[PDB]
Order: C-alpha cells, then structure tokens, then sequence
RNA sequence: UGAAGCUUUCAUACU
C-alpha cells in the first residue's frame, strides 16, 4: 500500500488494508474506463444491437 | 450576544442551520425577484409562496435532538 | 451590436421586464470623467429611500470596474443650482456634461 | 433649429445669435426633409430620410426615434372629427394619413400566445424558425384534462338521483378559456410539457408535439451529426417524475427528431433513457455534449439510441449550463 | 461604556477640547454623518452636552468617514456612560 | 490617492509582517487597515489578498495590542476585499476541535456577520440533509 | 463513546483531511465535512505550538530592505530631476510577485537549445557566422549518435535546421507539432 | 540537525 496522506495516524494493519480497499473502490469507480463504459453499435445488423461493448465490436469486426 | 443569529464555542450544528434557514426565508420574503423566481418555478401565486415560507419559518430542519 | 454602424455591447435581460447594456470604455479620459461624475453625484444627489449607492451596488460582492450610468443620467434631472455646483467641479458647464452623457449612449444603444 | 443635410445625417444648433449646442447623429444616403408636426400637443419636427424619424426632447429627454414604416416624401399635422391629432403623409403612388399614439416608448412589440411557461428556444439556421419548449408544474396535459373531465361527468351522472336532468352534457361542451379563468392547478408532482415550431415573421404554429403527463422538458438543441449527412436534428431533454421539495426524480429521457420539410415538421426517431435530469445539451464537433445531473457526457447519434462516448465525473453538484468555444 | 439604546432626533454635541474627532474611533480625519443620541441622554439638564465628557457642547458631533463606511453609525447612542 | 502606491509598499509590509518584533506586526496591521479602507472600489484586491495571507496567521496572538490591530485590519479587509473571502477564511475553523480556535474564529465570524449580514446569503456553502433535518435551500436550485 | 482515527476515516468521503485531534471534537462529522469544502483555507497551524508565533530563530542576518529596480535606477544615494522621478515612477512602474488567496505564510517559509551570452563567452565559443557551420561541442555527439529521445521536437543547425537557423546566441529552436484578442480593452 | 516552555530576589531596555 503506498504512503500517502490518507494513511496517516493509522497504526494497525487490518485498518490499513480495509481503508486501502475503500480508497481503491472509490478511485476505480470515479475514473473513466472506456473498455466497459462505451456504447458501440456494430455494422452486423447496422440498425440494431447498440449493447455492444468495446471488445465485442472488435470480435465482430475481426 | 444580544443579536439573534450569533454563535459561540458551544453552538451546535442544529442551531447554526436553523438560523441560516430562518434568515434565508426572510431574505426570500424581502427580495422581490427571488420570490418571482420561486413562484415561476413551482407554478404558484406569490401570496401562496409567501404564506408557505411563513409557515415553514416555525420549525425548519425538524424538531431538535434527544 | 444593436444599431447599424455602432459598437458591440453586452445586453442583459431581467425577470422584472427590464433591458440593459454594459459597454466598454475605449480611453482613460472618458473613464476618468465618468468616474468623477459618479463620485460627485453619489454625494450631492443621494438615493431617495435612504440607501447608500456604493453599498447597494456592493450587495453581495464589492463593485469592480463598473460605472453606474443610471446614477450619472440623473444629472439631467437635478435643479440648475446643483447642476452648476456639480459641473464647476469637473471644470465644465452643464450643457457639455449633457452632451458627453448623450455621446456614449448614442455610440452603442439608442 | 435643426439642419437637414442631403444625406441620412443630421445636425442641431440651439437658437441664439451664436451656436451654443451641437449634436450630430449618423442615423441614410437620401436627403433629409424637415417638416412641422405636433406631438403631445406641442411642437416637434418630423425628419424624413430613407427611414422617417421623429425628433423630440421630453423635459430634457432628447429622442430621435424611427417609425415602423418605410420612406415618405412630405407630411404635416392633421386634425379631424375622425382624429383631431395626426399626420398627412405622402408615399410613392399613395396618399396617406397616419398617426402616432405612443407616449414615449423605446420598443414596439408584437405578441404571439403560447400554452405553458416557455423555458428555452433555438433558431433553425436555414429556415429561421423557432423551436420552443414549454413546461409547467401542477399542470395537466390535454389528454389528462379530457379524461379527467369525462370521469367527472360519468361520476356526476350516477349521483343516484332522478337520472332525469343532465348537467353533465352542459359541463362537457364549452371549456372556459384558461387565459381568462386560469389553468386548473392540480397535483404536486404533476407536469405538462410541449414542443413547438413557430414562424417568427407571422405567429403561426408550424408543428406541435405533446409529451406524456409527468415528463418535463428542460433543454433543447438543434444540430447536425458528422456520421450522418446534412440532416438536422432536434434533441429534447426531459425529466421523469421530478419532485422539487424535497427534490426527487425518477429519471430522464432524450428525444430525437429529424426536422424535415424545410424545417417545418418534427418526426420522432428514438428515445434514450438517462439516470438523471438532462439539463444542458450543446452541439460539439459533430457530436453533442449532455449534462446528466452531475455528469458530463459526449454522445454520438445511433440507429436506435444515443451512444455514450466519453464522460467526466468530477463536476461538483449539478450541471446547469454548457458552452463551448 | 457606550449607552447604545436606539436614539432619535437629539443631535449629539462635542466640547471645545475634542471638537472634530470621531466619537467611535477617535480620529482626526474627514467627518461624515451627524451624530444622533438617545432621548434619555439628552433629557433635562443633559441637553447640548458633550457626548464624551458631559461638559458644555460647542459643536455638533460627527462620525468619521471610516465609521459610516463600516456602518458604525447604526449601532445606537454613542454617549459614553 | 494611495491606489497608485500599494504595489510599492507591499514587500516592506511582507518583511515587517515576517518581523519577530510585536510593534512591527502591530504597525503593519494598522497600515494594512488604513490602506484597505483608503482604496475601496478601485480594483486593488490582488495585493490586499496577498497581504491578508500574511496578516491571518496572527489570529492566535495573546498580546492585546497586536490582536486589536489584527481585528482592525480584518474589518478593513472585510470592506475592501469582501465578506465572501472572510467567510472562506473562517469556514474550516468555525467547528475546530480545540476551543481556542473556535473562540477566535467565532469572534471573527460574528464581526463579519454583524456587518453585511445580507451579502452572506449568497456565499454560504451547501450543507446536505441528514436523516432528521433538511438543510438544502431548494429555491436557489430553481432553473428558469 | 468516541470515534477512532481509522474508524472515522472509513465514514468520511475524504480521509486525508482527518487528523489526530479531529476525533476529539464535539461534532467530528461536521468538522471533517467543513475541512473538505471547495475553499476555506485551514487554521494557522501554530495553535498547538507552545513557542507561540514567529520568533524561534534569530540566527539569520537580513540585509536592509532592497529598493525596487526603478527606484534604485532613479540614482538616490547636487542636482535633482523631478520629471524623471514622475515619468519613471508611473512609466517605469512594474508589478511585484503577488500570491494566491489559498497560500498562507509560516515561520520557515521565507527560506524554503538556448544559451546565455556570458556562458558562451566563458566557454570559448565564437559567435554565429552568416553562412557557415559553427556547432557547439555537444552537437557533434548528437550528429554522431542521433537525435535525443527526450526532446524529439528540438532542432539544431546542421542536422535538422539550415545554416542560413542561427542568429546571435540562439543555437536551437523547439518546433512543436482562434480569435485570441481580448474583448473590451482600451485603445 | 531539531523541540529553550514555566517562575522570581534578579539585573537591563521600551512604553
Ligand atoms: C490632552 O488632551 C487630549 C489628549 C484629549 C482631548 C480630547 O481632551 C483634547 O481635546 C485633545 C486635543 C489635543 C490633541 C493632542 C488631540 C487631537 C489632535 O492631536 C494632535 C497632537 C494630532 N496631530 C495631528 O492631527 C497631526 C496633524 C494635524 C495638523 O492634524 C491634521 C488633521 O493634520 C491629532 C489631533 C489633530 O487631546
Ligand atoms: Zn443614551
Ligand atoms: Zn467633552
Ligand atoms: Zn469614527
């Protein structure tokens, strides 16, 4: 776990690992992840199926 | 201390917040174009908005602790 | 730009049905003259209901780089004695002050 | 005294053995004709150019105001049993008598009635038509009003009493005008919204789309998408089951229309759901930016809905406006 | 040390000793607004007396420009008790 | 007349505000107060905010003359700089765990509140509702 | 019946503003929330210090407060010019390094392709000719080994830039691969 | 590397 201002005045191990899990969840949530967060509509039907992720589109266009 | 709305080292969150809610409602009653904004937003007559604010003046933020 | 062959202004609109503009100054001399007009009219022609003019335009934040031209055009409606007392401090006559007030208005708006 | 040039420009000089005042107004390319008239029962001069102006001070309020008509060539005051105070003005192949009866105003206005409180309108760049959204709280839609009235009728006809005299058929015929008697303000989370296409020269309504009962429009935009051709689209952001105090909303939608027939008709394309009120929509580089509550998103046009492309999640409270240079 | 009861029409006065210096911030530069005092401080034998040292008043008491800017003229009767 | 000379005396006031001597900081605070009330409506907020950044650390001073001069300078900056900045300086200390910080900050806040109570309406920060009480001011969230 | 630091760090949205004494407040949840407002500079940090404020070190010796450049150019140290003093004060006026509203001052805070002409004169490098090749001695290694990967947009005369470029002490230029006029300004 | 606080019989300076 990196040393940051968040982990100050924290002296116990399990408290540190739990607060690290919390901070990880928070930050990972608040970023923009294009791989799972994106709306592609492949040209397979070209007028349907807008639920394609960024990976299924490559599999369909391969 | 004699002025209503002042605080001190023992002031709680509830007293602070009800003080600012109460003078917010009074400021809304005073300024003519804020009441216009609210009456257009919620689609009511201005007399009705004034009466609603006066009725809300009594117990803003709910009843106190314990 | 409101008039053909005029200058660009910032037009705003209000919830009470009012329309107004904010126009930039192009020289330091006009700015200084209008600043002195506002200063002298703040004292010798105070608001009617007991308000301080500088305190009213600083209601939530202090004024910064705006001249109130609605206070300045109240010069044309004062009495001739006070118009002379005001004009003789700007080193000018009342007709010249009136012409200078009309010039900036007709430059931008009607 | 007033000095009229042969151009559309004027001079002025106060009467005295020497000129004391000076004021010139660039207000034409045609010779100025100065004529005598009487406004407010006192003297005034009707200057005339390609446009005809009225010059009048007013208790030290100098006004050079134009009029809402085109060029004339001669005029003077008029008086008759018909109207004892007017003007006799002459035009090309014309003999007119005119009048001016507005006590010192700066704008003249024409009005066109609407249905609900207007929130925002955009201008179509090709046809110069207006796309307006109107929305009201504590309001019924047209269909809800009709069915509520039919409900009240069928319930008052079964009041269990001689079933022999019908006030219900008289209650259903004539609707009292709402511009005079008010709209029925009924409900706390009830909304009513409308999209309107209007010509600004005339006042005629070109198209009208009514939305469902508790949908409230807050944003509108007209744009073109790069992946499509030169087609225009209209995007409308709508809230779903909004409560104001305490604030609560069930969701939101973005409508898409195709704006066909030279900017005169809207045709529904699809309807994309969002998890918060879309309060701002702005065209951006062949795509569109949408503020969905706290979130700022990029959206491209799709065949069945709008496709999310990018997103920022660090704006503080609530997006109320978006502007792009 | 200030009376500070809501005032009225009586005009505060200053003695010859300090004539022209503010009653709030005791300052030697630019006077602005005329001082008003409560009715009790001007009642009876107290009329016209200095608002600082109760002695004979020879001039009108003023708030300085800085005090009126800070609205220190709206705090009540400034007669020192 | 001082509006043209505030930039020239700013480094000297910095040095004096950094000076250990009590008179040096007390007199520098007096200078700040007179300069603030002298220029008002003339657009000198940059240097005055810069100088407030050096005046503010002296609020925890026990000497009566120094704290008197500091209060005077703060009330002059309330006029020249505006109440919004002062509320921004007081917010984090209004509810500090230590009673000394709370006493000092509530004194400063009461001084800011008695003058310009009306402007503060537009400056208060948003405070979220809890389970028992409603704290959001909803009327200001309306959007025409 | 009082939180611990790690327990309160788990409840708040911003744990890095929580401190040692924050769990000892009468309402720590409001305290931490106000400590996270998107403004509101913190407390002067010496409230808990027993050495009061300032003072502390008298070791450092400070020279007399240096006069501003233009004032020191006025030649004050006999004929005196007033117009020079006036024109110089107004026309020669400059703005000193101001600080942001957030920034605060502490006792220890007062201490904590192009080459100059003096360094080129001391290094023994001649001036740039009209149409010739006069590279610096660090340019031969760049011509032999190749361009530096840390700055690929840098241009040097002889390798990427032409010889007629080079002007004065400029021996390099960085070439990175609207309506910017302000709206209302005096003329 | 650092933390110089509290008190008086000191003694010395400034208000
Ligand atoms: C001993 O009596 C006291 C202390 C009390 C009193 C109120 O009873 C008495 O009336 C009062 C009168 C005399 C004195 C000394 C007080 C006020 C005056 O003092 C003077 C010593 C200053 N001198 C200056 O002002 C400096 C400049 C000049 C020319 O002014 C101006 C405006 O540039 C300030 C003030 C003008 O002083
Ligand atoms: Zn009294
Ligand atoms: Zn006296
Ligand atoms: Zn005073």
């Amino acid at each position: 776990i990196p040393n940051t201002a968040h982990f100050a005045n924290v002296t116990q191990i399990e408290d540190a690992v739990s607060l690290w899990a919390k901070l990880k969840l928070q930050k990972a949530s608040e970023r923009w992840q294009p791989d799972t967060e994106e709306e592609y509509e492949d040209s397979s039907g070209n007028v349907v199926n807008k639920k394609t992720y960024e990976d299924l589109k490559r599999q369909g266009l391969l | 201390s004699k002025y209503i709305g002042t605080g001190h080292a023992d002031t709680t969150k509830w007293e602070w917040l009800v003080n600012q809610h109460r003078d917010s409602y009074c400021s809304y009653m005073g300024h003519f174009d804020l009441l216009n904004y609210f009456a257009i937003a919620e689609n009511e007559s201005k007399a009705r908005v004034r009466f609603n604010l006066m009725e809300k003046m009594l117990q803003p933020c709910g009843p106190p602790a314990d | 730009t409101l008039i053909p062959g005029g200058s660009e202004s910032l037009v705003y609109t209000t919830l009470s049905g009012g329309i107004g503009i904010l126009v930039p100054f192009t020289s330091h001399e006009d700015h200084d003259f209008f600043q002195h007009v506002e200063m002298h009219l703040r004292s010798e022609h105070p608001p009617l209901c007991g308000r301080d003019h500088l305190s009213f335009r600083s209601y939530y934040f202090p004024v910064k780089n705006v001249i109130d031209g609605d206070l300045c055009e109240q010069f044309n409606s004062m009495e001739p004695n006070k118009q002379k007392n005001v004009s003789e401090e700007l080193d000018r006559t009342p007709p010249e002050v009136s012409k200078k007030l009309e010039d900036i208005r007709t430059r931008y708006a009607f | 005294l007033n000095i009229g040039l042969q151009n559309g420009v004027l001079l002025r000089t106060v009467l005295d053995p020497v000129t004391g005042d000076l004021s010139d107004t660039r207000t034409g390319s045609r010779p100025v004709k100065l004529f005598r008239v009487r406004m407010q029962g006192q003297e005034a001069v009707l200057a005339m150019s390609s446009r005809s102006w009225l010059s009048y001070s007013y208790q030290s309020r100098f006004h050079l105001t134009p009029l809402s008509y085109e060029t004339l060539e001669f005029a003077s005051g008029f008086a008759s049993e018909q109207c004892p105070e007017g003007i006799v003005a002459i035009s090309t192949n014309t003999l007119r008598i005119l009048a001016l009866e507005k006590l010192g105003a700066v704008f003249n206005q024409v009005a066109f009635p609407l249905q609900y409180t207007p929130r925002k309108f955009v201008i179509h760049p090709e046809s110069n038509n207006l796309i307006i959204i109107e929305t009201d709280h504590n309001a019924y839609t047209e269909a809800t009003k009709a069915q509520r009235k039919q409900q009240m009728a069928e319930e008052m006809v079964e009041a269990a009493g001689e079933l022999a005299a019908e006030m219900a058929a008289a209650f259903l015929n004539e609707n009292l005008p709402e511009s005079i008697f008010g709209a029925p303000k009924a409900g706390n989370g009830q909304w009513a919204s409308v999209i309107r296409v209007m010509n600004p020269i005339q006042g005629n309504t070109l198209d009208l789309v009514q939305l469902e009962q508790n949908e409230a429009a807050f944003s509108v935009a007209v744009c073109r998408f790069s992946n499509t051709g030169e087609d225009w689209y209209v995007l409308v952001g709508v809230a779903k089951d909004l409560i104001l105090n305490p604030r609560s909303v069930a969701g939101g939608f973005v409508y898409t229309y195709k704006l066909v027939n030279n900017g005169e008709k809207l045709e529904f394309l699809h309807k994309t759901p969002v998890e918060e009120v879309p309060a701002a929509i702005a065209p951006f580089q062949g795509r569109v930016l949408i503020g969905v509550g706290k979130l700022l998103r990029v959206y491209d046009l799709g065949k069945k809905k709008l496709l999310r492309k990018c997103e920022n999640k660090h704006i503080a409270n609530y997006i109320s406006g978006i502007q792009t240079i | 040390i200030f009376c500070r009861k809501q005032a009225g029409v009586a005009i505060g006065r200053l003695c010859e000793k300090c004539d022209g210096k503010c009653v709030i911030c005791d300052s030697y530069v630019r006077p602005c607004t005329l001082v008003r005092i409560c009715d009790e401080c001007n009642y009876g034998s107290y009329q016209g007396r200095c608002v600082i040292c109760g002695g004979p008043g020879v001039s009108d008491a003023y708030y300085c420009k800085e005090c009126t800017i800070q609205e220190k003229d709206r705090d009540g009767c400034p007669k020192i008790v | 007349m001082g509006k043209d000379y505030i930039y020239a005396v700013t480094p000297l006031l910095e040095d004096a505000l950094m000076d250990r001597d009590l008179v040096h900081r007390q007199t520098a605070s007096a200078v700040v107060q007179h300069m603030s009330l002298g220029v008002y409506g003339f657009g000198c907020e940059d240097s005055l905010n810069h100088l407030l950044n050096y005046v503010w650390p002296n609020v925890f001073e026990t000497s009566p003359h120094v704290i008197q001069a500091v209060m005077g300078a703060l009330e002059g900056l309330r006029v020249a700089i505006g109440p919004c900045r002062m509320l921004q300086y007081c917010l984090q200390g209004l509810f500090h765990p230590a009673r000394k910080v709370r006493d000092v900050y509530w004194k400063i806040y009461n001084s800011i509140y008695i003058g310009s109570q009306d402007a503060l309406i537009a400056h208060y920060p948003r405070i979220y509702n809890d389970d028992k009480n409603t704290y959001i001011r909803y009327e200001l969230d309306y959007i025409l | 019946n009082r939180f611990t630091v790690a327990e309160l760090k788990q409840l708040v949205a911003r744990p890095d503003v929580v401190e040692m004494h924050d769990v000892t407040a009468q309402d720590p949840k409001l305290l931490v929330h106000l400590k996270a407002t998107r403004n509101s500079v913190p407390v002067p940090r010496h409230w808990c210090f027993k050495r009061k404020y300032l003072q502390g070190k008298r070791g450092i010796e400070k020279p007399p407060f240096e006069l501003p450049d233009f004032i020191k150019r006025t030649g004050i140290q006999i004929d005196i010019d007033y117009q020079k003093l006036h024109d110089a004060f107004f026309k020669w006026q400059t703005k000193p390094k101001l600080t942001i509203h957030g920034d605060l001052y502490y006792e220890g805070k007062e201490f904590e392709g192009d080459l100059s002409d003096e360094l080129r004169i001391s290094l023994g490098m001649p001036v740039g000719p009209n149409a010739h090749k006069v590279p610096p001695p660090w340019l031969i290694a760049m011509q032999r080994y190749g361009p530096p990967p840390s700055y690929p947009n840098l241009k040097i005369p002889g390798l990427n830039s032409p010889i007629p470029p080079l002007y004065g002490d400029v021996f390099g230029t960085n070439a990175a691969e609207i309506d910017r006029t302000p709206w209302g300004e005096l003329e």
